C-alpha cells in the first residue's frame, strides 16, 4: 500500500480545472471541459465538433491543480477504436509545486489529410485512455468516449 | 508523430 496510499493522496489532492482543444490555425477554442476527466471509474463522455477531423494542428490545454508534490508528473494516452490501440502519445509536464495550480498546453499535430479516420466511422467509436504518472507511479487511469458531432 | 484524430 506504500506506494498505493501515496498514489491514493496524489489522486484526492488532483484536479482538472478546465481543458480546451483549440485550432491552431485560426486560434478557434473548438471544444472545452470544466468537467474532471482524470475521475476513473466512470466512461466520460465528450462530444467534439467533426471540422476538428480537418486542423492542422490542434492547441491543447489543461489547467489543473494539486495539493501533493509531484516531480515528475506525465501522461501517457492510448486512443482505442472499437477497442483496438491505433496511436499512443506521452506528454511530460515535469516538476509539480504542492498546492500549485498550473497550465499546460501541447500542440498535436494531424496526420496528413489521406490518413486522417472520416467522422462518420470514429464517431462512438473511439476511447481515449489516460494513465497519470508522477515518474513510475500510475496515479489515476481514466476514460472518455469521443463523439464527433 | 502526427494524429489520425
Ligand atoms: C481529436 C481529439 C482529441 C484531440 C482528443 C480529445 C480528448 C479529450 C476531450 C480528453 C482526453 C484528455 C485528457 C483527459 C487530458
Amino acid at each position: 500500500s506504500a506506494k498505493d496510499e501515496r498514489a491514493r493522496e496524489i489522486l484526492r489532492g488532483f484536479k482538472l480545472n478546465w481543458m480546451n482543444l483549440r485550432d491552431a490555425e485560426t486560434g478557434k477554442i473548438l471544444w472545452q471541459g470544466t468537467e474532471d476527466l482524470s475521475v476513473p471509474g466512470v466512461e466520460h463522455e465528450a462530444r467534439v465538433p467533426k471540422k476538428i477531423l480537418k486542423c492542422k494542428a490542434v492547441s491543447r490545454e489543461l489547467n489543473f491543480s494539486s495539493t501533493e508534490q509531484m516531480e515528475k508528473f506525465r501522461l501517457e494516452q492510448k486512443v482505442y477504436f472499437k477497442g483496438q490501440c491505433l496511436e499512443e502519445w506521452f506528454f511530460e509536464f515535469g516538476f509539480v509545486i504542492p498546492n500549485s495550480t498550473n497550465t499546460w498546453q501541447s500542440l498535436i499535430e494531424a496526420a496528413p489529410e489521406s490518413q486522417m479516420m472520416p467522422a462518420s466511422v470514429l464517431t462512438g467509436n473511439v476511447i481515449i485512455e489516460t494513465k497519470f504518472f508522477d515518474d513510475d507511479l500510475l496515479v489515476s487511469t481514466s476514460r472518455v468516449r469521443l463523439f464527433y458531432v | 508523430s502526427k494524429t489520425k484524430c
